RNA sequence: AGGGCGAAGCCAGAGGAAACUCUGGUGGAGGUCCGUAGCGGUCCUGACGUGCAAAUCGGUCGUCCGACCUGGGUAUAGGGG
RNA sequence: UGGCCAUGGAAGUCGGAAUCCGCUAAGGAGUGUGUAACAACUCACCUGCCGAAUCAACUAGCCCUGAAAAUGGAUGGCGCU
RNA sequence: CCUCUGGCAUGUUGGAACAAUGUAGGUAAGGGAAGUCGGCAAGCCGGAUCCGUAACUUCGGGAUAAGGAUUGGCUCUAAGG
RNA sequence: GAAUGGAUGAACGAGAUUCCCACUGUCCCUACCUACUAUCCAGCGAAACCACAGCCAAGGGAACGGGCUUGGCGGAAUCAG
RNA sequence: CGUUCAUAGCGACGUCGCUUUUUGAUCCUUCGAUGUCGGCUCUUCCUAUCAUUGUGAAGCAGAAUUCACCAAGCGUUGGAUUGUUCACCCACUAAUAGGGAACGUGAGCUGGGUUUAGACCGUCGUGAGACAGGUUAGUUUUACCCUACUGAUGAUGUGUUGUUGCCAUGGUAAUCCUGCUCAGUACGAGAGGAACCGCAGGUUCAGACAUUUGGUGUAUGUGCUUGGCUGAGGAGCCAAUGGGGCGAAGCUACCAUCUGUGGGAUUAUGACUGAACGCCUCUAAGUCAGAAUCCCGCCCAGGCGGAACGAUACGGCAGCGCCGC
RNA sequence: UCUGGGUCGGGGUUUCGUACGUAGCAGAGCAGCUCCCUCGCUGCGAUCUAUUGAAAGUCAGCCCUCGACACAAGGGUUUGU
């Protein structure tokens, strides 16, 4: 018989094999369509989820009840120290797909990057790209290099730069810097390639990719939760108290007579550590890192035009389970995928953004900087020292 | 962003945090956190409780 | 013009919020919440500012033994305002009302939540304190 | 075990013209109540269900001075007890 | 020619018995529209133009409509004009 | 419930982890039986002292009816041989 | 329907119902914690069951096939569920 | 019948069908047993479409509407009584459409009901006993095998190894509503009373997350407190987590917060040019618009499928890469 | 050898709510002795004040140290165009 009282089914099939993702670094499954017209640029970046916090802002959507009313708002800090371009890699269209065609690597490559290429660095002699870099200083090699670049000019269509992180500049344990292919979207391929050939071995900061009040897509791996039962992993009803063989289950897997259990039926398995591409996360603040002209410039982070203090986005006692954000960072609206410390791919949108909400200009009023390691009540240490007065530790 | 003061302890309450109580007499209280609010609801006279501002004013601490 | 925003709604069907207008009713047994499509097994729930059908369980015998519309005015479940302040109210409470939003009483004892005030003007007019 | 209720009888005081009646005690009745050991075995339709167990376990329960519980001895044997 | 029956109004026109003559080139005592009822409109006979076939009613062949079921599916399959 | 006398080595094993399902315990915002055949299960209540105690009644009961208040520590007082 | 007993009825009931107050994760709606498991390891080590075996759709067929026909298809050895 | 008018909507007397969500026939299968109702829970299909998209119809002025077409994408709820299926009532709603899957689903539960044994009542029986007549009490076993599904190591290949990648094939997702505005406007004698574009939000669903609010809390963190025990103080411990305040981190909740997208082919339909048929016709050759559909996109997984690039065993015995013969 | 990661220490953060000791003319009262002084002195005495936002914990999965201490090319199995 039919099921009596209808109800929409639990969980989406558009997300499954609900298995542990192969990758850790979230792949960009599609870069935006390079119109050939606008100038060249990078489409993606690779940051790190340092931590959350508040903002306060005046909102300007006329019509709303909240028009010209200061709301608060959660935000993620994605610490994003500049990447280093160490390669380009040409692709060519085929009817089979999109074959990689030619990879030209830079001359010098950091041990940050070289780390990646060995499973055990302690034990290696660190001999990678050793016979490669010989090419970059002779007649023969330099000529072959030029012919490779020329061939890419003749044949290739898509060009991706290879860059990698500056694992050096982070509070993370790891030294093995994440590489990633990032796509150069812009003018003609010959122009496109000579841009990336100029950028080779060079820094690239965040502000060169992204701008403020820009919708971007966060790509990463979800905070993993191990083996989980069907009630956790699918949010199935619990069965009642009296159930004899347990109650965090599904009762009827399936009907008798497709005499197999279907792929659509809810089973217990891996919950979390899935790959996920959340879209439309507006950049409220691209924040300038600590720098030196005479003394430190720690202010330039979490100070606003209306606050004017001497904060950084770092709260008291740091971001928890992370560190100090001593580098440039972006500040997205809302939560994003994954854990603290997780490497996170940003990506420019796939989508022509023209909604009132997606063109809204964000002027921040106040960044909360109170500790997250307990219930914080002081924004800065100087404020605390004022409020408390002197302590026995003096 | 009018920073308010905790009706128990005395600390300031920054926009994000804490909770707002609206008693039927028709007067309102702000609590920094639950710790304050619990002492308030259990009727603890904050001048008796050391860590509050009201106590330390009463006992002339600092200065 | 400007619409409501959702708020943590802590009156499922089965609550007896106290009538806070001068009718003569004391309680308001919420038998249903107006404008709820709802899902299997799920109780219809009315926060503050929500319309509601309401049997009176104790009070005058004119009102008893029939259904009236009503509005929830305070509620003990702490909702979050858009300015990031949570707020709760000490008591759940409402007012008997007609289809078109007018009160059938005349004066509201206690404070009304401004989520309810802005959305219900005739309630707001008879409300002494707001928020 | 330990508690509760407090029946007859008894004392004093007060009233009553008498009949006798009230008030305060004392007294300690009962297949009386709570409740241990004991005896039992309600519900969880709990645990267990190739068990610890060919009927057990846990909590929760009924009863707990009486048609009470219980050892040993002794009587009744198969269309019979 | 408000023809007759029918008045509730049918002078062609809810219905029904009738149902012919004149002028005629020719128009039914009327196919309908519509009217309380008319009116007004609409539906032969003949021309003017154009330039050889035209049109009706049956009938039977293929094809199509008629033709709605639950795991995904079976001219055996692939396919086939 | 904790202790001495006396007695044991955790009831036929150890180690490392701390997933899902369980078995046995707990806690939960707002609502309060909307759950379910059914308040099943758990929760409320609980001791004592002081008040206060209904209908009904076989006048014995009902009755711990219900419903209330108090309770610690310390320093004293008075009363009982 | 009147000792195949009728009508009653205080007290009593692990007896059968219904409502109210209280109380609660029964539920809205699920969540977190603890212990013993389950898990991995050393040692030890059973049983039921067993024609052969073990991916499907449809067909026909003793009228619901793992095996047959026609199609889809098929990749060692395993772990927790 | 529908004032008039067979066919907007209907439809007698007759007639032709489909359907197996009714009940009968029947007895082919199973009696060395295929667990016998309902509810819960979960998935999937069908359409005979209640709503939602796109449209033709009216006895469609508007509003409300019934009739029909494409169409099953997405929905279709909360309760009172009843073991119920069914039924009815209240309430909300956009709508509270209908079914199938061994009348889906008991090694998934439950066991209220049927349907053993204990008992009561009525009627029947001389009686033992009977009763699709009522009542109450009554044991719901096993998975460690194979498959299927879920996740988890691996597998053959590529000389070995690592890299960054492509993408065959699978899956797939968004939903509907309110308010404001249009506007008391069109339309209508009035009564009443729309719509497109905007704007603001919300339902249900999905995917995350913990800044904040809440929950948990054996950090056994820090107080407080009962009974006991170290002669006491101090410091502690025991009472299967002694109890209780508050509680970091961490999990976690529409109980907190964030995000949810674009094309193509066309269907129904309405059209163009235009014969057939000197006219006329959406059609016959030819052309246009066209959708909750379908296919892709995004999104998830990634093939006994490929890719470019790196490094390729100094040695103490080594072993190999090219080249030519 | 971007000299490193680790243990201990130190900051920061944070949880709780002000440790022990000592002092006090604080302290309801009581006592002993006397100078029977009742602010006599000395003792008992919950609690109170001060020292003291004190004490204590704070990665084990919080943040910074570059202070102290050691320890850091080591082992085993592999694989060939
Ligand atoms: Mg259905
Ligand atoms: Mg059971
Ligand atoms: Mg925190
Ligand atoms: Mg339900
Ligand atoms: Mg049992
Ligand atoms: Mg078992
Ligand atoms: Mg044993
Ligand atoms: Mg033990
Ligand atoms: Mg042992
Ligand atoms: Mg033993
Ligand atoms: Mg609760
Ligand atoms: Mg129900
Ligand atoms: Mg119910
Ligand atoms: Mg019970
Ligand atoms: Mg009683
Ligand atoms: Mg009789
Ligand atoms: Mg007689
Ligand atoms: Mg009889
Ligand atoms: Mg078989
Ligand atoms: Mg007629
Ligand atoms: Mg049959
Ligand atoms: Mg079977
Ligand atoms: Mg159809
Ligand atoms: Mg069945
Ligand atoms: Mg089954
Ligand atoms: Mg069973
Ligand atoms: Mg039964
Ligand atoms: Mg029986
Ligand atoms: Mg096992
Ligand atoms: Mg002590
Ligand atoms: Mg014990
Ligand atoms: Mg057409
Ligand atoms: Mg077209
Ligand atoms: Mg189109
Ligand atoms: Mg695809």
């Amino acid at each position: 018989s039919h099921r009596k009282f209808s109800a929409p089914r639990h969980g989406s099939l558009g997300f499954l094999p609900r298995k542990r993702s192969s990758r850790h670094r979230g792949k960009v499954k599609s870069f935006p369509k390079d119109d050939p017209s606008k100038p060249v640029h990078l489409t993606a970046f690779l940051g790190y989820k340092a931590g959350m916090t508040h903002i306060v802002r005046e909102v300007d959507r006329p019509g709303s009840k909240v028009n010209k009313k200061e709301v608060v708002e959660a935000v993620t800090i994605v610490e994003t120290p500049p990447m280093v371009v160490v390669g380009i890699v040409g692709y060519v269209e085929t009817p089979r797909g999109l074959r990689t065609f030619k990879t030209v690597f830079a001359e010098h490559i950091s041990d940050e990057c070289k780390r990646r290429f060995y499973k055990n660095w302690h034990k290696s002699k660190k001999k990678a790209f050793t016979k490669y870099c010989k090419k970059w200083q002779d007649d023969a090699g330099k000529r072959q290099l030029d012919k490779d670049f020329s061939s890419m000019k003749k044949y290739c269509q898509v060009i991706r730069v290879l860059a990698h992180t500056q694992m050096r500049l982070l509070p993370l344990r790891q030294k093995k810097a994440h590489l990633m292919e990032i796509q150069v979207n812009g003018g003609t391929v010959a122009e496109k390639l000579d841009w990336a050939r100029e950028r080779l071995e060079q820094q690239v900061p965040v502000s060169q990719v992204f701008g403020q009040d820009e919708m971007i897509d966060v790509i990463g791996v979800t905070k993993g939760k191990g083996y989980k039962g069907v009630t956790s992993r699918w949010h199935t009803k619990k069965l009642p108290r009296k159930t004899h063989r347990g109650l965090r289950k599904v009762a009827c897997i399936g009907a008798w007579h497709p005499a197999r259990v279907a792929f659509s039926v809810a089973r217990a398995g891996q919950k979390g550590y899935h790959h996920r591409t959340e879209i439309n996360k507006k950049i409220y603040k691209i924040g300038q890192g600590y720098l030196i002209k005479d003394g430190k410039l720690i202010k330039n982070n979490a100070s606003t035009d209306y606050d004017l203090s001497d904060k950084s986005i770092n709260p008291l006692g740091g971001f928890v389970h992370y560190g100090e954000v001593t580098n440039d960072f972006v500040m997205l609206k809302g939560c994003v995928v994954g854990t603290k410390k997780r490497v996170l791919t940003l990506r420019k949108s796939l989508l022509v953004q023209t909604k009132r909400r997606a063109l809204e200009k964000i002027d921040l009023k106040f960044i909360d900087t109170t500790s997250k390691f307990g219930h914080g009540r002081f924004q800065t240490v100087e404020e605390k020292k004022a409020f408390m007065g002197p302590l026995k530790k003096d | 962003m009018k920073v308010e003061l905790c009706s128990f302890s005395g600390y300031k309450i920054y926009p994000g945090h804490g909770r707002r109580y609206a008693r039927t007499d028709g007067k309102v209280f702000q609590f920094l956190n639950a710790k304050c609010e619990s002492a308030f609801l259990s009727k603890r006279n904050p001048r008796q409780i050391n860590w509050t501002v009201l106590y330390r004013r009463k006992h002339k601490k600092g200065q | 013009s400007g619409a409501k925003f959702r708020i943590s709604l802590g009156l499922p069907v089965g609550a007896v919020i106290n009538c806070a207008d001068n009718t003569g009713a004391k309680n308001l047994y919420i038998i249903s919440v107006k404008g709820i499509k709802g899902r299997l097994n799920r109780l219809p729930a009315a926060g503050v500012g929500d319309m509601v059908m309401a049997t009176v369980k104790k009070g005058k015998p004119e009102l008893r033994k029939k259904v009236h519309p009503a509005v929830v005015i305070r509620q003990r479940k702490s909702y979050r305002r858009k300015d990031g302040v949570f707020l709760y109210f000490e008591d759940n409470a409402g007012v008997i009302v007609n289809n078109k939003g007018e009160m059938k009483g005349s004066a509201i004892t206690g404070p009304v939540a401004k989520e309810c005030a802005d959305l219900w003007p005739r309630i707001a007019s008879n409300a002494g304190s707001i928020a």
